[PDB]
């Protein structure tokens, strides 16, 4: 029951930077903290233990250190592989043994330009009875990004969905889909479906369409 | 039987 | 040194929900398999333990709706949490600690499984592929999609030809919406690879037990 | 390191009210070894403590039993008084012949 | 019929209590034979089963100053853990070690060990080989290299290899009429009816040596491990110890579920039943 405090929530870096954390706890722990790597749709890695201990395979950029109140954790060398959430433990108290906040390792990286590619509905789907546009925007940063769908110079707002991927742990770039649900009923309506969207890099926004 | 080689550590 | 687990990814409210975590790599009448859930998004939080012996401990907000029972012999540890609520939909973990004494620390952990506390019932996904223009307006590079719709609970696993191309390829996680999501991918490989060459997409629903290739 | 024990109370011999028995409270599970624990008649202390010797188990923690010699009545009711470093309040648990 | 030697030590620091309390304790399977309690009118191993009490006064000379210095050499080692993690003077630590020899059914070594643990968490324990050494944590590497070096995991691959081995089998031989005599379990079946039709059905073990047991519920020969909840097996003090273990059942399907108990005591396992 000895809340841990975790700072910061949110950390954005360039790669081979030193950035650091900060777990203080309510009550005194005699060097029985633990920290994890949750990279996304993964479970949670142990780094360190006993506050200043490496486990078995974790490499030396990953170092820790603190003893009773509080602790931190420093990273030598920020990678783009190092991108997860970051959580702290206490397991001196008695059962309920507490976790950290977390900490969201957000990374910097050269302002690139999108990737547009308009896909036409399948013949699949048009047999179903839906008929969804769909518009993929890859490798940009930064996360922010505005899109807009236009037939034959008429704007669609309504009945769009969007999607963004998790910063990649390669090139830590973003990428976003965009959908667009109408019947088919809706679709036979229309002939050319146009897709832009703006982005920090280029005024005019980048043009792709079909028939 | 005991061990008595209880070497500090 | 391995923890397998599997059940049960949708709940509807007021209802148990019955876990197994299938244990290998290690004896169960030593070492202690821990119960550690993470709602999406936020912080962990531990549930409950079962000791070598066959003592508990169990985090008194959930002493009465819990209870974590062990088959020394089948290698399993079941978690059962009884009238679940809105609260509970997180992804359950069980974790073990490096060595056979009382610590809390984790180094081995399972998957999880991804539990959903829900009256809406389970949809199959409907996968249709996405491919470009009629017209060759690729020159080097080209990119192809496989749009996942309709389907409920999440997960759906997403590969591109059973794992064997993962370098240009990307997943958008799924958008909740009247109780449906919708899923999509991408891949970017060269002219040299496509269609001269095969590419399908690997869906697989287990909640509604589909598994569907579409090229 | 704290961990709270685990309490258990129980008799050595089936449940025969007027019959020479003995109330046995396996604590088990605590760390560290500092552990105040009574027995007690119908809510009142018994003088008559007499426990084993401290040995800890294959994850470490330790186990003691907390014994005396009892008559079972119908209208008696038998409960384990323990106290550990990681208990806020002293934890009694009462004696349950079908447990 | 597999058996086993170990000896337990704890060695707690009560600052400002004096000195730190060292109790070590033998055991033969789950068998207390030896114990030595640091605070007491004049310290010494004392027996705690006929069979040992049966050793001459120069053995009990030997074990207890074993005992008296192991105390001192923990007392120390305290003091150097202290300075290993930089931790508070007035702070009472644990320091915890057992060592001892598993022995087989025609009388050769099988399992070996030397594992201790300082404030409830491993320290440094001794491998399978009886020749290496694991450390835990950072300062348990600075006692690996003294051992390493010292060679003290060889002078205990000697002792547990011979002479563990040589007295487990002198008390084996010495008290054979409470060692090997296997308790069989008095097992039976209660019922709990609950309120109409689910009721909980427990099955008990009682009377049964040594501590091994394994008992299940069976509908129709399906393991109902699941819903089965097992109690952590316990010493009833005489001896011997119990175990138990129940489910909920509905009304009608009483006569499906069956109880079965698995121990060296019995010859085949029991699929004993539930009878009004």
């Amino acid at each position: 029951s000895i809340v841990m405090t975790q700072t910061p929530k949110f950390l954005l870096v360039s790669a081979g930077d030193r950035v650091t954390i900060t777990c203080k706890a309510s009550q005194s722990v005699s060097n029985d903290v633990a920290w994890y790597q949750q990279k996304p749709g993964q479970s949670p890695k142990l780094l360190i233990y006993y506050a200043s201990n490496r486990y078995t395979g974790v490499p030396d950029r990953f170092t820790g250190s603190g003893y009773g109140t509080d602790f931190t954790f420093t990273i030598s060398t920020v990678q783009a592989e190092d991108l997860a959430v970051y959580f702290c433990q206490q397991d001196y108290s008695s059962p309920p043994w507490t976790f950290g906040g977390g900490t969201k390792l957000e990374i910097r990286r050269a302002d690139a330009a999108p990737t547009v590619s308009i896909f036409p509905p399948s013949s699949e789907q048009l047999t179903s009875g839906g008929a969804s546009v769909v518009c993929f925007l890859n490798n940009f940063y930064p996360k922010d990004i505005n899109v807009k769908w236009k037939i034959d110079g008429s704007e669609r707002q309504n009945g769009v969905l969007n999607s963004w991927t998790d910063q990649d742990s390669k090139d830590s770039t973003y990428s976003m889909s965009s959908t667009l649900t109408l019947t088919k009923d809706e679709y036979e309506r229309h002939n050319s479906y146009t897709c832009e969207a703006t982005h920090k890099t280029s005024t005019s926004p980048i043009v792709k369409s079909f028939n | 039987f005991r061990y008595n080689g209880l070497i500090h550590r | 040194v391995q923890l397998k687990q599997s059940g049960p990814g949708l709940v509807q409210p007021s209802q148990s929900l019955s876990l197994t975590c299938t244990v290998s790599g290690f004896s169960l009448t030593s070492y202690g398999v821990h119960w550690v859930r993470q709602p999406p998004g936020k912080g962990l939080e531990w549930l409950g333990v079962i000791w070598s012996g066959g003592s508990t401990d169990y985090n008194a907000a959930f002493i009465s709706r819990l209870s974590i029972r062990k088959d020394n012999s089948k290698s399993q540890v079941f978690f059962k949490m009884n009238s679940l609520q809105a609260d509970d939909t997180a992804i359950y973990y069980c974790a073990r600690t490096f060595t056979t004494s009382t610590s809390a620390w984790f180094a081995y952990w399972g998957q999880g499984t991804l539990v959903t506390v829900s009256a809406a019932k389970t949809t199959a996904p409907s996968v249709y592929p996405l491919a470009p223009v009629c017209g060759d307006t690729t020159g080097s590079s080209v990119t192809l999609g496989c749009l996942v719709k309709g389907y409920f609970p999440e997960p759906v696993t997403l590969t591109w030809n059973s794992g064997s191309l993962s370098s240009g390829v990307h997943t958008f996680p799924a958008v909740l919406q009247s109780d449906l999501y919708t899923l999509s991918s991408s891949v970017t490989v060269t002219s040299s690879t496509w269609p001269s060459q095969s590419i399908t997409c690997n869906v697989a629903h287990p909640a509604s037990s589909t598994k569907v290739d579409k090229k | 390191i704290q961990r709270t024990p685990k309490i258990q109370v129980y008799s050595r011999h089936p449940a025969e009210n007027g019959k020479s028995n003995f109330l046995n409270c396996y604590v088990s599970g605590f760390h560290p070894s500092d552990i105040e624990v009574d027995l007690l008649k119908n809510g009142e202390r018994i003088e008559k403590v007499e426990h084993s010797d401290l040995s800890f188990s294959k994850d470490w923690s330790f186990y003691l039993l907390y014994y005396t010699e009892f008559t079972p009545t119908e209208k008696d009711e038998y409960a384990c008084r323990v106290n550990h470093v990681t208990l806020s309040q002293p934890k009694i648990v009462k004696w349950d012949r079908d447990m | 019929g597999s058996h086993s030697m170990r000896y337990f030590h704890t060695s707690v620091s009560r600052p400002g209590r004096g000195e730190p309390r060292f109790i070590t304790v033998g055991y033969v399977d789950d068998t207390l034979f030896v114990r030595f309690d640091s605070d007491a009118a004049s310290p010494r191993e004392e027996p705690r089963a006929p069979w040992i009490e049966q050793e001459g006064p120069e053995y009990w000379d030997r074990e207890t100053q074993i005992s008296k210095a192991k105390a001192q050499t923990d007392r120390e080692d305290l003091r150097t853990l202290l300075r290993y993690y930089n931790q508070s003077e007035a702070g009472s630590h644990t320091l915890q070690n057992m060592y001892g020899c598993d022995v087989g059914p025609d009388g050769r070594l099988l399992r070996g060990y030397h594992q201790n643990a300082y404030d409830g968490k491993d320290y440094i324990a001794l491998n399978e080989d009886l020749s290496s050494w694991t450390a835990a944590d950072t300062a348990a590497q600075i006692t690996q290299r003294k051992w390493e070096a010292a060679r003290v995991a060889e002078q205990l691959r000697a002792y547990l290899e011979g002479e563990c081995v040589e007295w487990l089998r002198r008390y084996l031989e010495n008290g054979k009429e409470t060692l090997q005599r296997a308790d069989p379990p008095k097992t039976h079946v209660t019922h709990h009816p609950i309120s109409d039709h689910e009721a909980t059905l427990r099955c008990w073990a009682l009377g049964f040596y040594p501590a091994e047991i394994t008992l299940t519920w069976q509908r129709d020969g399906e393991d109902q491990t699941q819903d089965t909840e097992l109690v952590e097996t316990r010493p009833a003090g005489d001896r011997t110890f119990q175990k138990w273990a129940a489910v909920v059942v509905p009304s009608g399907e009483e006569q499906r579920y069956t109880c079965h108990v698995q121990h060296e005591g019995l010859p085949k396992p029991l699929t004993l039943r539930w009878e009004p």
